[PDB]
């Protein structure tokens, strides 16, 4: 969407992550000139987050449980 | 008043009419739609299209043959018919640059519908386009470069001409192979323009890098039952005679008698006359004969007899290449042997060629035409590799009648934008603004090809602008990293003869586009 | 209300598949109205 | 290099992807019908015609695909039987497995030339290994002959 | 290093398929390879559909 | 995704269909086998009667859709 | 895979998408139509419209007022009912400018199909129109007289 190079700028940050202590490396979205989301302030509450992980997962399971269907 | 617009009508049930407005937003919008369809596939990194025809036999067909796709379209809009039409004649003059002049048209009219909205009458845009359009032309002729008295620099820049007309093609992956084909396949014809001389043979299987040309000549027909297979140092004639229940051509002419045997008499007279037909023949002292039409049992078994290959039903196109390939005579008449030359070639035999057998003529003696095996994956990939040939052999055999050669990569394109700006500069009114808006159209062919690479085109497209401005009249896009470069050095050549006629192509239609003002229609059929 | 030129895409190819079927049966009752009217009219008016 | 070039058109990557799909749709049509555990499957035509057949040429030639990929790998098939001889099944499912990566090579952000070149490089590579990896045969030992026929009707 | 191992079906099971006379000739995964990469090739250079 | 135009059967569906035809086919001329077997009286739509025991005439007499059932007729 | 573009289908029957390119061909499109149309009615020399509706009433009613004039029109397309509620709160919240807000914002979407053209991201358009916004209204107000003090 920020009209980066997907996987090129997803393997850096990743490995940057992986170098240095640090998780809190992302996507410089808005071209602020730093990958640290501390300085950029970009804040996620971590209910949210899990509540996404969490709710994905299960959804993902039930649709992978269906095998049949019977519209009419 | 106008005829729609009036209190009683004057029309027919179905046929209407569209006014100056209208007229000119349906044609602006069919000129758009044509050039937005016909590019994307301009320049090297251009896409192919796929041609699903809507027919019951359904063909299938994926090009990136400006003309065969516009050929290949139910067109409705009649600007869009001119446009289509300029494409075909632009094919028939030329084998390349269809895509590039209707793209040009396109760019220009989309010019002019701005013009239009900026309140300049079309007449005004029409004689600032054709002041721009000569300053192009001399600036074009005023930049071409020849070679042909050079033979080595003339070859180099043949090698540079089919590599840039093959780099937006499918055979780009193979170029340098595909280039050296063509290159040699044109040089072959020693210096004859037919290119009817030059067989594309399709056969399905095999890589793409597997085509080759031929040394000799390769034909798709069969042999007499009882004829050798294989050949040396063969003597060849050539002929067009019937040898088929060859009958004589007194139409009111008729067997009419009182017995049987008089019947079989006149039955062993016709066989006898055939007899002495081939008798004359092997008179010639021959080795293999090739005939036009059909050779029946009787003629085929006599060939046998003498040990003498029969090839059958060589069209007119293969006789022609049989006797171009091999300096014989297609004779219809055996009285004078001595006043019929014979086609000689080392070695007549027959090679496998996937699951066919076909019959291959080696060392020829005159060789001035080419037999070139395409082999694919699919048949579209042949039929698109044929297609791409077509076009490198065109422009290739229109660089031998015209040595005369322009750079690629936009140079021409900026050279002449750049002479119409300088005109422009100097010229009152808004005949100004018509040559600056042609000028634009001129900036935006390399424009666009820049976006078909995914390229900061405007970035690019400034730069050319800059050094064509300051005295560097040779420089391009260099597409293989994205920036600007030397195409003499590069050596990406175009034919002179191609970018005039584009050009002019180009100006031409849009002015006539631009000329209409009411666009009426009749009662469909 | 502009833009008619289109070329369209492969929409329609994407629905050739229902095309057909409604196609197969315009085209047997084409056929049969073909050997209906061979007859009719062509001999019923005189 | 900043925002770079963005893209107005996305109906290349429609199409593309559409592409794909058709091709994949076809491997997996066929490819229960491979290697000597495979079954044959039978077609019926637009007439009374039936076809009970193994052969991935002749499957994918008998029935109508409607689709430009499908048509494609079809005439891959054909030209993999002129060629070769068998084989037409494995073909298909490898270009169809080849493009089921290009969805997720595209989807990656590479455009769809880069993959081109270095699926070249990558073929280049497989044919050095193919021929280090073979065998030479004469024509004179019936063994070796009589163990191809046999695989070849193993799946048969 | 098992240059030859492969799917063995008679015994259900991976085993030197050598031994099982499973042979097929170059020219045929080398002629599958190459078709099947230049029709990749091909359709990969495909960017737009037209109806005629 | 296949786009093709027809109907397709895969797995047990079209096996079980198969042998059904099979099946059926056998249950036409299954009472007319032995001694104590009888014969069967078919009606051509036309007022044609035929009257037979044997296998081979009542299948082909028969007009059969199912390929599968074809194949038995024809054996 | 688009919405749409699938061989499996996801909608019902009559609901329909239209991708980025289409989407916005189809905005611009009623933008400027409508722009066009509510245009050449502005400035001291502009002229009036006819407004004949079709229902049972029939009613007649020529005008020049912008809002008055896409208030009373059949409109389909969302963008162009986008800039028909843009005209209509500017007559609510003012009396005048109705006709020349429709004309800036059409004028405004006509360049941004053409910075579109030049492949250039509608976020970096977005930014860049939201600086020039800031400094035009800031000049503008710079640019302002006040004459309540003297009657
Ligand atoms: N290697 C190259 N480098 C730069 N420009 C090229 C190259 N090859 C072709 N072009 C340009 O692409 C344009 C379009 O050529 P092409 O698409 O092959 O045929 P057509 O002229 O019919 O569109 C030409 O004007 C040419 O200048
Ligand atoms: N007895 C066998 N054991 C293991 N694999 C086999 C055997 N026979 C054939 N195969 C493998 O099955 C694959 C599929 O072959 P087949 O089903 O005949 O279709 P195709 O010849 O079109 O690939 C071949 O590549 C071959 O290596
Ligand atoms: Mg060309
Ligand atoms: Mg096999």
């Amino acid at each position: 969407n920020s009209g980066m190079n997907p996987i090129q700028t997803m393997t850096e940050v990743r490995a940057r992550q992986v170098k240095e202590m640090n998780p809190a490396l992302g996507i410089d979205c808005l071209h602020k000139g730093t990958n640290d989301m501390k300085q950029q302030h970009v804040i996620e509450t971590l209910i949210g987050k899990k509540q996404q992980i969490s709710l994905a997962t299960q959804m993902v399971r039930m649709i992978l449980k269906i095998d049949d269907i019977r519209k009419p | 008043a106008s005829l729609s617009l009036a209190p009683v009508n004057i029309f027919k049930a179905g046929a209407d009419e569209e006014r100056a407005e209208t007229a000119r937003l349906t044609s602006f919008i069919g000129a758009i739609a044509i050039g937005d369809l016909v590019k994307s596939t301009l320049g090297p990194k251009g896409m192919d299209k796929i041609l699903l025809s809507s027919g019951r036999d359904a063909s299938l067909m994926v090009t990136n043959d400006g003309a065969t796709i516009l050929k290949n379209i139910g067109v409705d809009n009649p600007a869009a018919k001119v446009l289509v039409d300029m494409s075909r004649v632009q094919d028939d003059e030329v084998g390349d640059g269809t895509t590039s002049v209707t793209v040009l048209a396109a760019e220009l009219l989309r010019e002019a519908e701005s013009l239009i909205a900026k309140k300049i009458h079309p007449q005004t845009i029409i004689a600032g386009w054709r002041e721009a359009t000569k300053a192009a032309r001399e600036a074009l002729l005023s930049s071409a470069v020849d070679h042909g008295s050079d033979e080595v620099k003339f070859r180099q820049d043949l090698m540079n001409i089919a590599g840039t007309t093959l780099s937006s093609k499918l055979l780009t992956h193979h170029k340098d192979h595909f280039t050296k084909l063509a290159v040699e396949a044109v040089l072959r014809l020693k210096g004859s323009g037919n290119l009817e001389a030059i067989h594309i043979i399709k056969k399905l299987g095999g890589s793409l890098a597997d085509s080759y040309l031929d040394e000799g000549f390769l034909l798709d027909k069969k042999i007499g039952v009882n004829q050798p297979k294989r050949i040396e140092n063969a003597k060849i004639l050539i002929a067009n005679t019937g040898m088929d229940t060859d009958k004589i051509k007194i139409f009111g002419s008729r067997v009419r008698v009182d017995s049987t045997a008089k019947v079989a008499e006149i039955e062993h007279a016709e066989k006898e006359k055939m007899k002495e037909k081939v008798e004359r023949i092997l008179k010639h002292g021959i080795n293999c004969f090739i005939n036009r039409q059909l050779i029946y049992n009787y003629p085929e078994q006599l060939f046998g007899a003498a040990g003498v290959m029969a090839i059958e039903h060589a069209d007119f196109a293969g006789v022609e290449r049989l006797a171009l390939v091999t300096g014989g005579e297609i004779a219809s008449t055996f009285d004078h042997p001595e006043l019929v030359k014979l086609g000689s070639c080392k070695l007549i035999e027959e090679v496998m060629i996937g699951e066919d057998k076909l019959i291959h003529f080696s060392g020829v003696a005159l060789g001035e035409a080419c037999t070139i095996v395409l082999r694919g994956a699919t048949q579209q990939i042949l039929d698109e590799a044929e297609r791409s040939l077509h076009d490198a052999l065109c422009v290739l055999a229109q660089t031998v009648k015209d040595s005369r050669t322009v750079y690629g990569g936009g140079c021409s394109e900026m050279l002449m934008a750049h002479a119409v700006t300088q005109l422009a500069n100097r010229t009152p009114g808004k005949e100004a603004v018509a040559m600056e808006s042609y000028a634009k159209a001129l900036r935006m062919l390399p424009t666009i090809i820049a976006d078909n690479a995914g390229y900061d085109s405007a970035d690019l497209v400034a730069q050319l602008r800059a050094a064509h401005s300051e005295g560097n009249t040779t420089a391009g896009l260099d597409m293989r990293e994205g920036t600007i470069g030397d195409m003499a050095i590069l050596g990406i050549t175009e034919s002179f003869q191609v970018k005039r006629q584009v050009l002019l192509s180009a100006a031409e239609a849009a002015e006539v586009i631009l000329r209409v003002d009411n666009i009426i229609k009749a009662a469909p059929r | 209300l502009a833009g008619e030129g289109i070329s369209v895409n492969t929409g329609p190819k994407g629905v050739i598949n229902d095309w057909r079927r409604f196609k197969q049966l315009e085209t047997e009752q084409r056929e049969e109205q073909c050997r209906e009217m061979e007859r009719l009219i062509k001999k019923l008016s005189m | 290099r900043g925002k770079g070039a963005y893209q107005d058109r996305d109906k290349p990557a429609q199409i593309r992807f559409s592409n794909i799909s058709a091709a994949k749709a076809v491997a997996d049509a066929i490819r229960t019908s491979l290697g000597p555990k495979g079954m044959d499957k039978m077609i019926q035509d637009g007439k009374g015609d039936v076809t009970i057949t193994n052969d991935g040429a002749t499957i994918l030639k008998q029935m109508q695909v409607l689709h430009p990929a499908a048509r494609m790998l079809v005439e891959l098939s054909k030209a993999q039987d002129i060629e070769a001889g068998d084989g037409t099944t494995s073909v298909v499912i490898i270009a169809g497995s080849l493009l089921d990566s290009c969805t997720k090579l595209l989807q990656k952000g590479i455009h769809p030339t880069i993959i081109s070149e270095s699926f070249q490089k990558a073929l280049e590579k497989g044919i050095e290994i193919l021929t280090d990896m073979s065998r030479p045969v004469e024509l004179s030992d019936r063994e070796t002959l009589l163990n191809s026929a046999t695989t070849s009707l193993n799946s048969k | 290093g098992e240059k030859t191992a492969g799917i063995n079906v008679r015994k259900g099971g991976i085993s030197n398929i050598l031994e099982e006379l499973v042979v097929q000739p170059l020219l045929v995964s080398v002629s599958a390879l190459t078709l099947a990469t230049e029709t990749v090739r091909s359709i990969l250079k495909i960017d737009d559909v037209v109806n005629t | 995704p296949l786009s093709v135009f027809g109907d397709r059967s895969t797995g047990e569906t079209i096996r079980s269909q198969n042998v059904m035809a099979a099946a059926s086919i056998a249950n036409i001329v299954k009472s007319s086998l032995g001694p104590v077997g009888l014969d069967k009286m078919l009606v051509d739509d036309i007022g044609d009667v035929t009257i037979t025991n044997d296998g081979a005439t009542i299948l082909k007499l028969l007009e059969v859709e199912h390929p599968a059932a074809k194949v038995l007729c024809e054996l």
